[PDB]
C-alpha cells in the first residue's frame, strides 16, 4: 500500500533508470512483457513499484521525460516495449542543445504541462504514495531545465511530500561539454530549495571503483548505471521486504538532515569485487563496513578526511546480526582516522534487510550473501562546490558564450544570483562544522 | 495621384507593406538631424532622380530590379522599356517592341547597351542614410502594380527629368526636351580608349564625387553650432527641472 | 520516426498501431527485381528505361500515364467497411 | 484598518541591507582526487594516485604534465660552451646542519 | 523530425553534392533507382531527414541544384546516381557568370533568385521540423561565391530562428587558377562572416597534400577529394542520423564551438586516412584515432593549427566504443598541450559518441576545431587584395555592374577588423 514513483528526466535519467527497472524487473520475476514467468507457476511485495492493471500484467509507476525523440523511440522499439505504458514515456520534438535557458524557459513549458497531468494521474491511483524519486544530468540543458521546471511546479503541487535527487555534477577535471558549470550553478540554485534529499553520483568516482576493484580496463556507462541501480536497490527494499530493523523514507530526512540548508549528502557500497576474486576473503560484516567506510570507495569525488562528520545511514541486506553491526560500529568509532562532530555524539542509524541482492545476467558484480549502502553527511563536501565555483569564475570574467543564454529570454542577473546562492550554501557548512 | 498620393498610399497602411521606411532613422552624420517618414522618403527618391540621369548623361542607362528600364536605342533615343512584372499588371497596353533585338539577347541586361543598377550604395551616402533603409523605400514604392491592379488611379510619376503617364492600364511618357537634345550633341562616351588608363589609379574616389552632381542636394550646416546647440539644449533637458533653489540672490542687482 | 507505408499512398480511417503493423506486415519495401547494388556498378549494368511509351506529333500529345494507379480493385468503400465475420479474430492469440 | 493622518505624508523608503559577503572559502580549487587513476599514464605510479588525500600531491622524476608533449615544433654562433649539460661541472652544492630527530 | 534541406550552387557545389549525396545513398542502402534495401532496421528509421518518400515506394534527396550554366547539371545528371536528383528543383540560367562577382550577385542572381526562392520556400514548407539548412559552394568563382551568399542573406532574413551551415572553398594563393580571387573572396567572406551561422572552409592545396602524402597514391583527382569532403560532411550528421552514447545534433555543436557570435570559422579533419599498403601494419585503436585527429597534416586547411591556440574543439566518434578511453585521450592530450590551448577556458573539447561506424570500418572520427590559427589565411588573403587593389587592377569590370570602391573599402576594412578582434583573444590572459 506503499508507493514511490520515479521521474527520469534527460538522457542520463533515462539511461539510468533503463538498468533500475530491468534490476527491479528481475529482482521481483515479472517478464519483461509484464506479466509473472510464464505458466511455470503472489507475495503482494510488487505493490511498491508496480500496480496490477486489473488483467494480467503489470505497469511501472515511472515516467520518462526527453526533447530528444531518439532515446525514448529507440526503447519503444526495444525488448522492454510491452512494458510501459504507450503515453507514459513522454518524447519531445526538439533538443535543449546544452542550453538551460531553452529548456527552462522556452521549450520545456509546452511539456511540463503534460507531464503535470501524467504525474497526478500516477499520483492519484496510489494510496499511500511515500514520496518522489528524480533522477536526471545536471549537465545538460534540458535535463537540469526540465528537472528544475518539475521541482519548482511539484513543490507547490503537492507541499509535504518528500522528494529525493540522484544528481550528477560534473567532475572535478574530466567531462564532456565546455559550458556545463553554467546550467550547473542554475540547477543547484534551482535544487538547493526544492529537493529535500540529494544524493552524489560524479562519474569519475564510479570509472575510479570499477577500475581498482572490478578488473575492468574497458567501462562504459552500463556498469555505471547497474552500480546506481544497485544502489538504488539496496536503499528502497527496505520499503517492500521483511527485515529485522525497518527504515522508511520518511525516516531518512529526520536522521541525516540536522538544518533544513544542509542536505547535500554522499553515498557508498560494498562490497564491490569482481568474481576472478570475490570470496577469496571472508566478506566478514566488519570488512565490508570497513571498505564502505574506506575513502577510496566513495561514489562522489570527495575526500571524508578533510572534514567532520554529521550522520551516517547504512543499511545492511542479506545474514547480518544486530551484535554484529553493534561490534563493527564500536570498532568504527574508535577508529581514529575517522572523527565526528562534537554535538553528534551518536550518529549512525542502522537498518537491517533479510533480502539478498539480486545478481543480472551480463553483470559484473558478484552473488553475495551480505551487503551494505551507507549514506552520510559530511563538511567536506565542500571542496567539490569549491572547485565548480573557480571553474564558473574564470569563463563569466570574459563573458564568455553568455549570449548564448541571454538571447533566450533570461535576465542577465541570473548568474550574479546563482554565484551568491552557491557562496551562501558553502557559507552554511564551514560555520557548522567548526567547533563551539 | 501625382507622386504624393503614392506616398500617403504607401505610409497609410503599415501592414501591407511593413519595412523600415515606415518609422524615421537616424543619419549616418550626426551633424544631420534625423527626418520624418514621408520627408526622408521624398528626399530618397530626389536623389535618385538626381542619380539616373548623371549616369544617363553617360553612354551607360539604368534600370530598376521590377520597375522599368530607362535604355536608349541607338541607329540616341531613350524609351523607358517596362519590366515583365510591371507589364502583368497592364491589361489595355500594346505589347509592342521598341528596341530591335536578336534571339541570343534574352535579358533585359543585355539587349541593353550600358545597363546598371541603381545601387543604393551612392544614394546613402548622399542622403546620409542606411543602405538597408533605402533598399526597403524602393521595394516599398515598386509594389506600385497593387495601386494599378485597382481601376483608374492614374499615376503620373516624375521623379526629376522623366514624365511618365499612366492610365488605367495604357502607359505613356514624355522627356524633357533640353536633356533630350543633350544626348544628341560629344557622345567619346561610348568607347572607352579615350582615357589614357593613368588616372584610374592617380584620381582618387574623393575627388570624383566631390565633383558629382549628388551631396549638393542640400545644405551642410555648421557641425560645431548643431552639436553646440544639441549640448546647450541637453544641458537644459535634464536640469531645469528646478527654479526655485537659487544660492545666488543678488537683491539690488 | 518514418514508418513507410503512411505518407506516399495515405492510409484511410483505421488505428495508426493497425496500420503501421499492416504497412510493415506488407510484402516489397525490399528485394531487387532489378538486381542494382548501392556501391555504384549495377547503374552501369543496367539501362534505366520505362516501357510505357508509344508515338506523338499530328494527332494527340498528352500519353497514357504511369502504372501509380490502381487497377479492377475500383470498389466502394461500404464494401471494405462493413463485414460480418470473416476477418481475423480480434483476440484469438492461442495459448 | 487604516487611519488618516497628515504625518502619513512623504512615504518611507526601502532601506534592506547593504550587501551580504562575497565568499569564503578555505578549499584549494585544485584539488588532486585521492584516489585518481586517469592520471598515472607515462609515470612510475601502479595505476593508483597518491591515495594519500594530499593537498600538494608532489610529482618527482616522471610526473603528468607538459607544455609540448606531442605535437611542439611548429643558430652557429650560438652553442653549449662549458659546463651547460646535466653531466659537466663535477661539483657539489653546500652543507646544511640537518635535523634527523624531529 | 529535425530534418535538413541541402542547397548547392555553381560548378564546385555541384561537384561536391553529387558526391555527397553518392556517399548518403550507399551508407543508407539507396539504389540509383531510389529503392530501399538496407540491411538493417534503422537505416530507415532516420531515413527522412534527408530523403523524401514519393509514390512508388522511392525515396528522393529534398536538395536543390542551381546555377547560371546549365553545362555542370546536365553531365551530373548522367553521372553516376544520377536520376535521384529532380529536375523540378534544377533551375538554370543562359549566361554564366564568368568568373565575376558583380554578374554572379547582382545581374543575374537577382533577376533569377526568385524561383530558387519559391523552390526552397516549398520544399521548408513541407518540411515537418526544419533543423536547418546547409550549402555547398566556392568563393573563387562568380556564380557561386555570389548568388550563394545572396541566397544565404535571403534565406537567414526568412529563418532567422533555423540554424545554418556552410562548406565553403577558400581560394589558395599557391595553387590559384583564377587571376581575380582575391576580390570575389573577400566580397564574400564580408557577407559570410556576417549571416552564416557556421563555416567550415576547405583548401584543395590541403587537399592535395593529405592525399599524396598520408594515402600515398600517385594519381590524385577530383574524385577523391570530393570523396573525402563528402565524408566528413557526412561526420558531422551521423550522430544526428543514428543513435548513440552521447547525442549531439549541429544546435548542440554551435553552443559548445561558438563563444561569441562573429568568432564562427572552423576547420575540419577526418580519421583515419592510410595508406592501403599500410593498415595492415597499423592498429585501429583509439589513441591513434586521437593522435591522428590532432596532427596537424591531418587538417582540411592549409593554415598550420600549432601557429595559434584552440579556443575550442569538437570530436565526433563512430563505432561501438565506451566513453571511458575517448575521454581519457582527451583529457590526455589537453594536459600534455597547455601552451596550444587558451587558459581562460577548462576543458575546451567535447565529444559525442555514435554506434555506426563508416561502411568497411569499424571506428571513425570526425574532428571539428575552432582555433585562432585561421587568422594566417585572412591576411594573406588580404595582403593580396590590398597590393592588387592599389593598382585598380581588373577593377573596370566590376565598376562597369554597379559596385563602387566603397563597399570593396568596406569589406576589406570589416576584414582587418575581423582579423585583429580575432588575434585579440589569442594574446588574452586570465
Ligand atoms: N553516469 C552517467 N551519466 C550520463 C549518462 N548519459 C549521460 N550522462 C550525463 O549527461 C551529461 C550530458 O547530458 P546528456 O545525457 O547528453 O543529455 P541531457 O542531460 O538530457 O541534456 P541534452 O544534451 O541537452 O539533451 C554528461 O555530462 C553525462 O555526465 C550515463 O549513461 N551515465
Ligand atoms: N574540391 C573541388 N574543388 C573544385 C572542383 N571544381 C572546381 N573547384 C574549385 O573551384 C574553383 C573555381 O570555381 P568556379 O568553377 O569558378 O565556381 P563557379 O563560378 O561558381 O562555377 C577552383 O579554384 C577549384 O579549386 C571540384 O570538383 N572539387
Ligand atoms: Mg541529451
Amino acid at each position: 500500500m506503499r508507493e514511490v514513483i520515479s521521474i527520469h528526466v534527460g538522457q542520463g535519467g533515462i539511461q539510468v533508470g533503463n538498468a533500475c527497472w530491468e534490476l527491479f524487473c528481475l529482482e521481483h520475476g515479472i517478464q519483461p512483457d509484464g506479466q509473472m514467468p510464464s505458466d511455470r507457476t503472489g507475495d503482494d511485495a510488487f505493490n511498491t513499484f508496480f500496480s496490477e492493471t486489473g488483467a494480467g500484467k503489470h505497469v511501472p509507476r515511472a515516467v520518462f521525460l526527453d526533447l530528444e525523440p531518439t532515446v525514448i523511440d529507440e526503447v519503444r522499439t526495444g525488448t522492454y516495449r510491452q512494458l510501459f505504458h504507450p503515453e507514459q514515456l513522454i518524447s519531445g520534438k526538439e533538443d535543449a542543445a546544452n542550453n538551460f535557458a531553452r529548456g527552462h524557459y522556452t521549450i520545456g513549458k509546452e511539456i511540463v504541462d503534460l507531464c503535470l497531468d501524467r504525474i497526478r494521474k500516477l499520483a492519484d491511483n496510489c494510496t499511500g504514495l511515500q514520496g518522489f524519486l528524480v533522477f536526471n544530468s545536471v549537465g545538460g540543458g534540458t535535463g537540469s531545465g526540465l528537472g528544475s521546471l518539475l521541482l519548482e511546479r511539484l513543490s507547490v503541487d503537492y507541499g509535504k511530500k518528500s522528494k529525493l535527487g540522484f544528481t550528477i555534477y560534473p567532475s572535478p577535471q574530466v567531462s564532456t561539454a565546455v559550458v556545463e558549470p553554467y546550467n550547473s550553478i542554475l540547477s543547484t540554485h534551482s535544487l538547493l530549495e526544492h529537493t529535500d534529499v540529494a544524493v552524489m553520483l560524479d562519474n569519475e568516482a564510479i570509472y575510479d571503483i570499477c577500475r581498482r576493484n572490478l578488473d575492468i580496463e574497458r567501462p562504459t556507462y552500463t556498469n555505471l548505471n547497474r552500480l546506481i541501480a544497485q544502489v538504488i536497490s539496496s536503499l528502497t527494499a527496505s520499503l517492500r521486504f521483511d527485515g529485522a530493523l525497518n527504515v522508511d523514507i520518511t525516516e531518512f530526512q529526520t536522521n541525516l538532515v540536522p538544518y533544513p540548508r544542509i542536505h547535500f549528502m554522499l553515498s557508498s557500497y560494498a562490497p564491490i569485487i569482481s568474481a576472478e576474486k570475490a570470496y577469496h576473503e571472508q566478506l566478514s560484516v566488519a570488512e565490508i563496513t570497513n571498505s564502505a567506510f574506506e575513502p577510496a570507495n566513495m561514489m562522489a569525488k570527495c575526500d571524508p578526511r578533510h572534514g567532520k562528520y554529521m550522520a551516517c545511514s547504512m543499511m545492511y541486506r542479506g545474514d547480518v546480526v544486530p551484535k554484529d553491526v553493534n561490534a563493527s560500529i564500536a570498532t568504527i568509532k574508535t577508529k581514529r582516522t575517522i572523527q565526528f562532530v562534537d554535538w553528534c555524539p551518536t550518529g549512525f542509524k542502522v537498518g537491517i534487510n533479510y533480502q539478498p541482492p539480486t545478481v543480472v545476467p551480463g553483470g559484473d558484480l558478484a552473488k553475495v550473501m551480505r551487503a551494505v549502502c551507507m549514506i552520510s553527511n559530511s563538511t567536506a563536501i565542500a571542496e567539490v562546490f569549491s572547485r565548480l565555483d573557480h571553474k564558473f569564475d574564470l569563463m563569466y570574467a570574459k563573458r564568455a558564450f553568455v549570449h548564448w543564454y541571454v538571447g533566450e529570454g533570461m535576465e542577465e542577473g541570473e548568474f550574479s544570483e546563482a554565484r551568491e546562492d552557491l557562496a551562501a550554501l558553502e557559507k552554511d557548512y564551514e560555520e557548522v562544522g567548526i567547533e563551539t | 495621384m501625382n507622386l504624393d498620393s503614392i506616398f500617403e498610399w504607401i505610409l497609410k497602411q503599415p501592414i501591407n507593406y511593413p519595412g523600415k521606411h515606415q518609422d524615421s532613422q537616424p543619419r549616418t552624420n550626426p551633424a544631420y538631424k534625423p527626418l520624418e517618414a514621408k520627408a526622408q522618403f521624398h528626399i530618397i527618391f530626389k536623389a535618385t532622380g538626381e542619380y539616373i540621369r548623371e549616369k544617363m548623361l553617360d553612354g551607360k542607362g539604368v534600370n530598376m530590379r521590377d520597375f522599368g528600364a530607362f535604355t536608349f536605342e541607338i541607329f540616341i533615343r531613350p524609351c523607358f522599356v517596362p519590366d515583365k512584372k510591371f507589364r502583368y499588371s497592364l491589361a489595355r497596353y500594346a505589347g509592342k517592341e521598341e528596341i530591335s533585338a536578336p534571339k541570343s539577347q534574352h535579358s533585359i541586361y543585355q539587349k541593353g547597351f550600358g545597363m546598371m543598377f541603381c545601387n543604393a550604395g551612392p544614394i546613402a551616402a548622399s542622403c546620409y542614410l542606411g543602405k538597408d533603409v533605402v533598399s526597403s523605400a524602393h521595394n516599398a514604392f515598386i509594389q506600385a502594380v497593387s495601386d494599378l491592379t485597382t481601376l483608374g488611379h492614374g499615376l503620373n510619376i516624375d521623379f526629376g527629368f522623366v514624365k511618365v503617364y499612366v492610365q488605367d492600364r495604357d502607359l505613356r511618357y514624355s522627356y524633357n526636351q533640353n536633356f533630350a537634345n543633350t544626348l544628341n550633341n560629344n557622345f567619346y562616351r561610348l568607347r572607352k580608349s579615350d582615357t589614357p588608363t593613368s588616372e584610374h589609379w592617380n584620381t582618387t574616389y574623393e575627388s570624383k564625387w566631390a565633383k558629382s552632381s549628388l551631396n549638393s542636394l542640400l545644405k551642410r550646416p555648421n557641425s560645431n553650432q548643431v552639436r553646440n546647440y544639441y549640448e546647450k539644449t541637453l544641458a537644459l533637458k535634464i536640469m531645469s527641472l528646478d527654479l526655485s533653489t537659487a544660492e545666488q540672490t543678488n537683491y539690488s542687482r | 520516426g518514418y514508418i513507410p507505408g503512411l505518407k506516399p499512398n495515405n492510409h484511410y480511417g483505421a488505428s495508426y498501431g493497425e496500420i503501421a503493423k499492416n504497412c510493415l506486415s506488407n510484402p516489397k519495401v525490399a528485394q531487387n527485381p532489378f538486381k542494382l547494388a548501392s556501391t555504384g556498378f549495377n547503374y552501369q549494368r543496367h539501362d534505366f528505361r520505362d516501357p510505357s511509351l508509344t508515338a506523338t506529333t499530328h494527332k494527340f500529345g498528352a500519353q497514357t500515364l504511369l502504372k501509380n494507379h490502381p487497377s479492377i480493385d475500383q470498389k466502394s468503400n461500404q464494401w471494405q467497411s462493413q463485414t460480418h465475420d470473416s476477418f481475423r479474430n480480434p483476440l484469438h492469440k492461442p495459448n | 484598518m487604516e487611519e488618516e493622518s497628515i504625518y502619513n505624508l512623504i512615504p518611507k523608503e526601502y532601506v534592506p541591507p547593504p550587501k551580504e559577503r562575497r565568499y569564503r572559502s578555505q578549499y584549494p580549487n585544485d584539488l588532486p582526487p585521492t584516489g585518481s587513476t586517469f592520471i598515472n599514464h607515462t609515470t612510475s605510479r601502479p595505476g593508483v594516485a597518491n591515495l594519500a588525500g594530499d593537498f600538494e600531491l608532489s610529482k618527482g622524476p616522471h610526473s603528468h604534465k607538459d607544455f609540448c608533449s606531442t605535437f611542439g615544433r611548429v643558430s652557429t654562433s650560438d652553442f653549449r660552451k662549458k659546463n651547460t649539460g646535466t653531466m659537466g661541472s663535477n661539483k657539489l652544492p653546500i652543507i646544511k646542519p640537518f635535523k634527523y630527530a624531529d | 523530425m529535425r530534418e535538413i534541406v541541402h542547397i548547392q550552387g555553381g560548378q564546385c557545389g555541384n561537384q561536391i553534392g553529387a558526391k555527397f549525396w553518392e556517399v548518403i545513398s550507399d551508407e543508407h542502402g539507396i539504389d540509383p533507382t531510389g529503392t530501399y534495401h538496407g540491411d538493417s532496421d534503422l537505416q530507415l528509421e532516420r531515413i527522412n531527414v534527408y530523403y523524401n518518400e514519393a509514390t512508388g515506394g522511392r525515396y528522393v534527396p529534398r536538395a536543390i541544384l542551381m546555377d547560371l550554366e546549365p553545362g555542370t547539371m546536365d553531365s551530373v545528371r548522367a553521372g553516376p546516381f544520377g536520376q535521384l536528383f529532380r529536375p523540378d528543383n534544377f533551375v538554370f540560367g543562359q549566361t554564366g557568370a564568368g568568373n565575376n562577382w558583380a554578374k554572379g550577385h547582382y545581374t543575374e542572381g537577382a533577376e533569377l533568385i526568385d524561383s530558387v526562392l519559391d523552390v526552397v520556400r516549398k520544399e521548408a514548407e513541407g518540411c515537418d521540423c526544419l533543423q536547418g539548412f546547409q550549402i555547398t559552394h566556392s568563393l573563387g568563382g562568380g556564380t557561386g561565391s555570389g548568388m550563394g551568399t545572396l541566397l544565404i542573406s535571403k534565406v537567414r532574413e526568412e529563418y532567422p530562428d533555423r540554424i545554418m551551415e556552410t562548406f565553403s572553398v577558400v581560394p589558395s594563393p599557391k595553387v590559384s587558377d583564377t587571376v581575380v580571387e582575391p576580390y570575389n573572396a573577400t566580397l564574400s567572406v564580408h557577407q559570410l562572416v556576417e549571416n552564416a551561422d557556421e563555416c567550415m572552409v576547405i583548401d584543395n592545396e590541403a587537399l592535395y597534400d593529405i592525399c599524396f602524402r598520408t594515402l600515398k597514391l600517385t594519381t590524385p583527382t577530383y574524385g577523391d577529394l570530393n570523396h573525402l569532403v563528402s565524408a566528413a560532411m557526412s561526420g558531422v550528421t551521423c550522430c544526428l542520423r543514428f543513435p548513440g552514447q552521447l547525442n549531439s545534433d549541429l544546435r548542440k555543436l554551435a553552443v559548445n564551438l561558438i563563444p561569441f557570435p562573429r568568432l564562427h570559422f572552423f576547420m575540419i579533419g577526418f580519421a583515419p586516412l592510410t595508406s592501403r599498403g599500410s593498415q595492415q601494419y597499423r592498429a585501429l585503436t583509439v589513441p591513434e584515432l586521437t593522435q591522428q585527429m590532432f596532427d596537424a597534416k591531418n587538417m582540411m586547411c592549409a593554415a598550420d593549427p600549432r601557429h595559434g591556440r584552440y579556443l575550442t574543439a569538437s570530436a565526433l566518434f563512430r563505432g561501438r566504443m565506451s566513453t571511458k578511453e575517448v575521454d581519457e585521450q582527451m583529457l590526455n592530450v589537453q594536459n600534455k598541450n597547455s601552451s596550444y590551448f587558451v587558459e581562460w577556458i577548462p576543458n575546451n573539447i567535447k565529444s559525442s559518441i555514435c554506434d555506426i561506424p563508416p561502411k568497411g570500418l569499424k571506428m571513425a572520427v570526425t574532428f571539428v576545431g575552432n582555433s585562432t590559427a585561421i587568422q594566417e589565411m585572412f591576411k594573406r588573403v588580404a595582403e593580396q587584395f590590398t597590393a592588387m587593389f592599389r593598382r585598380k587592377a581588373f577593377l573596370h569590370w566590376y565598376t562597369g555592374e554597379g559596385m563602387d570602391e566603397m563597399e570593396f573599402t568596406e569589406a576589406e576594412s570589416n576584414m582587418n577588423d575581423l582579423v585583429s578582434e580575432y588575434q585579440q583573444y589569442q594574446d588574452a590572459t586570465a
